[PDB]
């Protein structure tokens, strides 16, 4: 049995998008297809389902009247039609498989669960255009634990879309390197920071560097951080 | 769905017995085969018994000695007596019937059911 | 549904229980799921007591009156994930809030640093400052921003890392966004933090 | 007056009635086999019902070639010669065996047909067994038809109904010996009925031969005294007479097969009611066919006796009687379309849709009765050729396109089966209209010309 | 809102002692009650914390394994069962109560303390 998702990507708010779940490996008519949505950093949330036909189809209250689901029994495919999207609809969408008549069976003693899941496809509703980041140095102040441990920072800000990575001394350093998750700014952009708990004594008197790579804008800028 | 309906399934402790019954309407039932099917989550639908219009019951290999399928023709129904149940008999049980639609046809017509759940646990 | 424990702290080999509250007379024999961070969920127990085919017999559901519990016989180093309910209804199915099981650990006090805004950023026109909490446990901690003893709010945004694999400790950083005009007005900037491992709150400040 | 016609209408019925009993007890064999093969499974009942759908048309095509012997024998009896009667019979048998050569071939090609129909193996292995069991009966069914055609041509009909009835009454108990593996006989669940059919056909043939040898009414023919030999010159004469009668039956069967294929695109609930209506309209077809068979022997007798007014009155009374029986049975079918559809099936949607088709089946009865009686009267005159042209034109040129135009194509909202049934009715009316014209043209000819044509 | 420690006194190394804190003016069953200690001339370092029922108790690194904490909501009293005492444990054990429900560590009230010394 195999469930596959396709069709997820950046869309403008108020637009439309269509997702497909190409099921394979089983008899399509004996099972229903459910769609489950997980917001970034939240719990699971049910969206809609369809049986083999359009006879059985239900919706959750939060997307009633804006999402339409339809099934294509001929080539084993179910579609979700999303239109008039909002900013809260950015999430990851999974496809799950269950029984056909599950409203009829479920009672005080039976519940069959959703057997097989897809890995899901990420859909994001943008407001800003793609651009490269800006890197700022977080200098270790001369009196913040001068003699023992020391913290050295590196701040990236105002980039889009999400994926980005940071590297310290071009992969030569991983002693207590933390890179906190990217947090969505109020302006629709992204921020992040990474720090090292490097020891004192002029930090080894090698100028530590920040190696940040943002693929969509193909930027690999390097900042040479030092205190003052 | 409309031709075939099943009833009688519910929770029962291991080592207990049940009795499922399937009642058929809109079908001749005098010239029809019958049978019960199961489907547990993760698994696939598989036969569990069967009677053919005069007897000759057709139990499954992992089922013999515990399940006794019978039919009654005056009021058209099919039974199934479950004995010495075990935690591996939990699934939703279906009814199936195939036979000629009328006395003037040559090909068989197959009808399914909606199923009745059975759950065995302490 | 609201699962009563929203975060468990257990170490390897202890018995662990998660309870699900069916906050309605719509009890329909919940099924329990598991999700590792960044994967698809799985199915462990369906029909509120039976076991999915191919799951170790450690997991075992139950039903205490109108409450559903999942109990793990012995907690192995692979059973550290989030667990959900799947109570159904008349025509829709609902997923519980989910509880996260984390590995238990001697309490540690955080180390606090503060970093002034970078000089290069002042040319951009929006200054940001950040104070960092390093290597503490448990997660629960509270940072407070004070500028010239005025308690600001709404200008801070904080993000915490995940449990480290070596010593199993966290790290948090909260940042304050100020326009250049507002930044240049005030004199002292302070970051105040509290934690259960601290007898008195510790404050780190600097002069502009 | 009317005291001259009525006498003929007393003869005709006296000839027509026994044939009916000998023809009703012919489908009783298939019905009994199917019913007794359903008390052991629904796999067997659907396995011996497919094999009875390839057997019946194949044997009807073979019988159609031996129905040209009835006028040939009946005319010699009327002319009073009778001493050429033993010579033609000894030729008919030589033909019958020969026309069993192709049929036995085609039945061996049964497998290649069922795999063309998308049939699972669990019942294919039973259908093939049934067909291999019943192939042993086409040598003893066609010969029995030739002997029965002789006895009918001798204006003697009784020895057919009694033997057919005895055959069925021996088919009922002798299935239960071979189906339920009894009295030291094979278990043979779904092929025992085929074996029983073969055995009962051979018994009927033997009994008929024994009656022919012993009877005191045929003693003035001395039939089983010579050892005559085949001769191609004279034997091609019977084939030329007999072929169009078989061709018409073949084209009719293929038309009824093609209509079902064109109706298949519609729902499976529509096709079931169509099949029920068509089956019942085929059951009540026996009355006009029996009357046609009686008219055929009666018309050839008068022309043998060098009498032509007798032939004219025979044909006209035949037509009138066929029309009267068609009308009475059409009224009895329209008045009673409730209980029969409940005899056939159980689904209430199927009965609710078949009650609409029986209305058109009534008109179909009323029209094909006249058509078939006219065809029988024409066969009396040894004009076996014009029938084929006229019925083929009226079936496959007017009957079929008009059904599709009123059905699928949505000319003139679309109509479902009802358009096809109206196509059938149009075809039948055209056929009756042209056969009537041919009969009138042939009946308004000179005595010499009409006799010469009937002589050939 | 009044806290009062008790059950403290001199004990030999490896002995067993069992303190108790008489809580009043508050319902401790809704909060968590933390233990602290200050040795003479030293800071007040962490000892143990007992959260609500079903949330567990956490211990500092040094006192791990030897000490044990438990609540009694009915009597509104925490108890610290000390096993295998050491002379380094000599300190005045200042109790505390956490105000915040989310266990954010907002301590507002403390007890008067009890002297504990270990010496054979």
């Amino acid at each position: 049995v195999q469930l596959v998702e396709s069709g997820g990507g950046l869309v403008q708010p108020g637009g439309s998008l269509r997702l497909s779940c190409a099921a394979s490996g089983f008899n399509f008519s004996y099972y229903s297809i459910h769609w489950v949505r997980q917001a970034p950093g939240k719990g699971l949330e049910w969206v809609a389902y369809i049986s083999s036909s359009s006879s059985y189809t239900s919706y959750a209250d939060s997307v009633k009247g804006r999402f339409t689901i339809s099934a294509d029994t001929s080539k084993n495919t179910a579609y979700l039609q999303m239109n008039s999207l909002r900013a809260e609809d950015t999430a990851v969408y999974y496809c799950a498989r269950g029984y056909q008549y599950w409203q009829y069976h479920a009672s005080w003693y039976w519940n069959g669960g959703l057997d097989y899941w897809g890995q899901g496809t990420l859909v994001t509703v943008s407001s800003a255009s793609t651009k490269g980041p800006s890197v700022f140095p977080l200098a270790p102040s001369s009196k913040s634990t001068s003699g023992g441990t020391a913290a050295l920072g590196c701040l990236v800000k105002d980039y889009f879309p999400e994926p980005v990575t940071v590297s310290w001394n071009s992969g030569a350093l991983t002693s207590g390197v933390h890179t906190f998750p990217a947090v969505l700014q109020s302006s629709g952009l992204y921020s992040l920071s990474s720090v090292v708990t490097v020891p004192s004594s002029s930090l080894g008197t090698q100028t530590y560097i920040c190696n940040v790579n943002h693929k969509p804008s193909n930027t690999k800028v390097d900042k040479k951080v030092e205190p003052k | 769905q409309r031709q075939l309906v099943e009833s009688g399934g519910g929770l029962v402790q291991p080592g207990g017995s049940l009795r499922l019954s399937c009642a058929a309407s809109g079908i001749i039932f005098k010239i029809n085969d019958m049978g019960w099917f199961r489907q547990a989550p993760g698994k696939e639908r598989e036969g569990v018994a069967g009677i053919t219009s005069g007897g000759r019951t057709n139990y499954a290999d992992s089922v013999k000695g515990r399940f006794i399928i019978s039919r009654d023709n005056v009021k058209n129904t099919v039974y199934l007596q479950m004995n010495s149940l075990e935690p591996e008999d939990t699934a939703v049980y279906y009814c199936k019937s195939d036979g000629l639609i009328s006395y003037a046809a040559s090909q068989l017509s197959t009808y399914w059911g909606k199923g009745t759940p059975v759950t065995v646990s302490s | 549904m609201t699962q009563s424990p929203s975060s468990l702290s257990a170490s390897v080999g202890d018995r662990v229980t998660i309870t699900c509250r069916a906050s309605q007379s719509v009890s329909s024999a919940v099924a329990w799921y598991q999700q590792k961070p960044g994967k698809a969920p799985k199915l462990l127990i369906y029909s509120a007591s039976s076991l999915y085919s191919g799951v170790p017999s450690r997991f075992s559901g139950s039903r205490s009156g109108t409450d559903f519990t999942l109990t793990i016989s012995s907690l192995q180093p692979e059973d550290f994930a989030t667990y959900y309910c799947q109570q159904s209804s008349s025509s829709l199915i609902t997923f519980g809030q989910g509880t996260k099981v984390e590995i238990k650990r001697t309490v540690a006090a955080p180390s606090v640093f503060i970093f002034p805004p970078s000089d290069s950023q002042l040319k951009s026109g929006t200054a940001s400052v950040v104070c960092l909490l390093n290597n503490f446990y448990p997660r629960e901690a509270k940072v407070q921003w004070k500028v010239d003893n005025a308690l600001q709010s709404g200008n801070s945004q904080e993000s915490v890392t995940e449990q480290d694999s070596k010593d199993s400790t966290y790290s948090l950083s909260s940042t304050l966004t100020l326009s250049k005009a507002d930044y240049e007005k005030h004199k002292v900037y302070a970051c105040e933090v509290t934690h259960q491992g601290l007898s008195s709150p510790v404050t780190k400040s600097f002069n502009r | 007056s009317v005291h001259r016609y009525k006498k003929e209408a007393s003869n005709l019925i006296k000839l027509a009635t026994p044939v009916l009993i000998a023809s009703v007890a012919q489908t009783g064999m298939g019905f009994v086999d199917t019913i007794m093969a359903g008390g052991v499974s629904a796999i067997d009942m659907a396995a011996v019902s497919i094999a009875a759908s390839i057997w019946l048309p194949s044997i009807l095509f073979g019988v159609g070639l031996l129905m040209a012997l009835v006028p040939v024998v009946a005319q010699l009896n009327g002319a009073g010669r009778q001493h050429k009667i033993p010579f033609e019979v000894h030729q008919g048998l030589i033909l019958a065996l020969l026309v069993s050569i192709p049929i036995i071939a085609v039945l061996f090609q049964t497998q290649f047909i069922i795999r063309f129909m998308d049939v699972e193996e669990a019942m294919a292995t039973k259908t093939v067994g049934y067909m291999h069991a019943v192939i042993f009966a086409v040598p003893a069914y066609l010969l029995f038809q030739a002997l029965r055609s002789f006895t009918d041509g001798m204006s003697l009909t009784k020895p057919a109904m009694v033997i057919g009835f005895i055959g069925l009454l021996l088919n009922i108990p002798l299935n239960w010996i071979f189906v339920y593996g009894k009295f030291g006989a094979p278990e043979l669940g779904g092929v025992g009925c085929g074996v029983a059919t073969a055995i009962v056909y051979w018994i009927m043939l033997l009994l008929l031969l024994f009656y022919i040898v012993t009877s005191k009414r045929l003693a003035h023919v001395k039939v089983f005294e010579t050892f005559h030999k085949p001769q191609p010159k004279e034997l091609i004469r019977l084939f030329r007479l007999g072929f169009p009668v078989a061709a018409a039956l073949f084209f009719e069967v293929t038309l009824f097969a093609v209509v079902a294929l064109l109706v298949a695109p519609l729902g499976s609930t529509v096709v079931a009611a169509h099949q029920v209506a068509l089956n019942f309209s085929s059951l009540v077809f026996m009355f006009p066919m029996s009357i046609g068979a009686a008219v055929s022997i009666r018309v050839g007798h008068k022309l043998g006796e060098q009498d032509t007014k007798g032939a004219a009155i025979a044909a006209n009374v035949g037509l009138m009687t066929g029309l009267a029986t068609a009308c009475i049975t059409a009224l009895l079918t329209v008045l009673f379309r409730e209980q029969i559809a409940l005899l056939y099936t159980e689904n209430q949607v199927v009965v609710a849709l078949a009650m609409q088709l029986l209305l058109f089946a009534a008109i179909y009865q009323c029209m094909d009765a006249v058509q078939v009686v006219a065809a029988g009267s024409l066969r009396g005159y040894k004009d076996m050729t014009a029938i084929f042209h006229r019925t083929f034109i009226s079936y496959w040129v007017l009957g079929l396109p008009t059904g599709y135009i009123l059905g699928m194509t949505n000319w003139l909202q679309p109509l479902g089966a009802k358009g096809f049934w109206l196509g059938f009715i149009i075809g039948l009316s055209a056929a009756a209209l042209m056969l009537g014209q041919r009969l009138y043209w042939l009946q308004k000819q000179s005595d010499d010309v009409q006799l010469h044509l009937a002589a050939k | 809102v009044q806290l009062q420690e008790s059950g403290g006194g001199l004990v030999q190394p490896g002995g067993s002692l069992r303190l108790s804190c008489a809580a009043s003016g508050r319902t401790i069953s809704r909060y968590a009650m933390s233990w602290f200690r200050q040795a003479p001339g030293k800071e007040r370092e962490f000892v143990a914390v007992a959260r609500r029922s079903g949330d567990g108790a956490f211990y500092a690194d040094s006192v791990q394994g030897r000490f044990t904490v438990s609540r009694d909501d009915a009597k509104n009293t925490v108890y610290l069962q000390m096993n295998s005492l050491k002379p380094e444990d000599t300190a005045v054990y200042y109790c505390a109560i956490d105000s915040d429900t989310f266990y954010s560590g907002s301590y507002d009230y403390w007890g008067q303390g009890t002297q504990v010394t270990v010496s054979s």
